[PDB]
C-alpha cells in the first residue's frame, strides 16, 4: 500500500 | 573449466569454480551488465569477500582478463538490515557513478532529481535502489510523511531510505531513491541481484536516453484500493486528463 511499484 | 553464471538482470559471476560446484576462490569476479566494470577478488561460494574495481579487457577461450583500477577501492557483501542502510554509507557504487548524477529536478516542486551522465541504449542498468529493510506492517500503518522513499521488494519487504540518509552528504553508495515520478516514465524498476547490496531493485531504462536527461520511473501506487500522496494524485488526475 504505502510503497512504490508493489 | 571457467564458468560464468548470470542474474537474470545480466550480472554474473566468473571464475574458476571449486571442487564441489562453488564459487570460491582468489580470482572470483563479479561483472556488471555493462560486461566491462567488474569486483575481482576473494569470493566464497559467491558472496564477495573482498572484491577489487577492474575492468574486463578481454576474455581468452572464456577465461576473463582483468586490469585492476588504480587505488585501493575494496567492496564486500554488506546487505542492509532494518536498522543499518551500509558499513560505507559515503562510498559510491563505482558503476553507478559513471551512469548517473544528482541534481535539481526538472519537475516543479518535485526536489532532486536523478539524471544521465552519458548517452545510452534501451535496457540500461543505471542505477541501484537499497536502503534498509522493513515490513509492510510498518510501513502500511504509518504516515505518508515518513513513506516518501518507501519501495517495495517483494510480499515482505519493504526498502526505504529513510532521513538523514535521502541526503547525498549522508548517504551515496547508492542513488535509485533520487529519481523522481513520471506518468510517461523513461525507466522502469526491476529486480536486482548485487554484489555488496543483496538482492534490492534498480532503475532500468525502457528505451534510449540521452546524456543529461532526467530519469524517471512510475511509481505505480494503486489507483483503486488513490493510496498515494496528494502531489502524485494531483499529477494522476491531469495525466487521466490529456
Ligand atoms: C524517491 S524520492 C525522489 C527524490 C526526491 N525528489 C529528493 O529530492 O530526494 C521521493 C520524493 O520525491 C518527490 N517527488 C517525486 N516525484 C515527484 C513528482 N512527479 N512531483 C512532485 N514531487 C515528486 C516527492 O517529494 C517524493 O516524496
Amino acid at each position: 500500500s504505502k510503497s512504490a511499484d508493489r | 573449466g571457467v564458468c560464468w553464471i548470470y542474474y537474470p538482470d545480466g550480472g554474473s559471476l566468473v571464475g574458476e569454480v571449486n571442487e564441489d560446484g562453488e564459487m570460491t576462490g582468489e580470482k572470483i569476479a563479479y561483472v556488471y551488465p555493462d560486461e566491462r566494470t567488474a569486483l575481482y577478488g576473494k569470493f566464497i561460494d559467491g558472496e564477495m569477500i573482498e572484491g577489487k574495481l577492474a575492468t574486463l579487457m578481454s576474455t581468452e577461450e572464456g577465461r576473463p582478463h582483468f586490469e585492476l583500477m588504480p587505488g585501493n577501492s575494496v567492496y564486500h557483501f554488506d546487505k542492509s538490515t532494518s536498522s543499518c542502510i551500509s558499513t560505507n554509507a559515503l562510498l559510491p557504487d563505482p558503476y553507478e557513478s559513471e551512469r548517473v548524477y544528482v541534481a535539481e529536478s526538472l519537475i516543479s516542486s518535485a526536489g532532486e532529481g536523478l539524471f544521465s551522465k552519458v548517452a545510452v541504449g534501451p535496457n540500461t542498468v543505471m542505477s541501484f535502489y537499497n536502503g534498509v529493510r522493513i515490513t509492510h506492517q510498518e510501513v502500511d500503518s504509518r504516515d505518508w510523511a515518513l513513506n516518501g522513499n518507501t519501495l517495495s521488494l517483494d510480499e515482505e519487504t519493504v526498502i526505504d531510505v529513510p532521513e538523514p540518509y535521502n541526503h547525498v552528504s549522508k548517504y551515496c553508495a547508492s542513488l535509485g531513491h533520487k529519481a523522481n515520478h513520471s506518468f510517461t516514465p523513461n525507466c522502469i524498476y526491476d529486480m536486482f541481484v548485487h554484489p555488496r547490496f543483496g538482492p534490492i531493485k534498480c532503475i532500468r531504462t525502457l528505451r534510449a536516453v540521452e546524456a543529461d536527461e532526467e530519469l524517471t520511473v512510475a511509481y505505480g501506487y494503486d489507483h483503486s484500493p488513490p493510496e498515494a500522496p496528494e502531489w502524485y494524485q494531483v499529477e494522476l488526475k491531469a495525466f487521466q486528463a490529456t
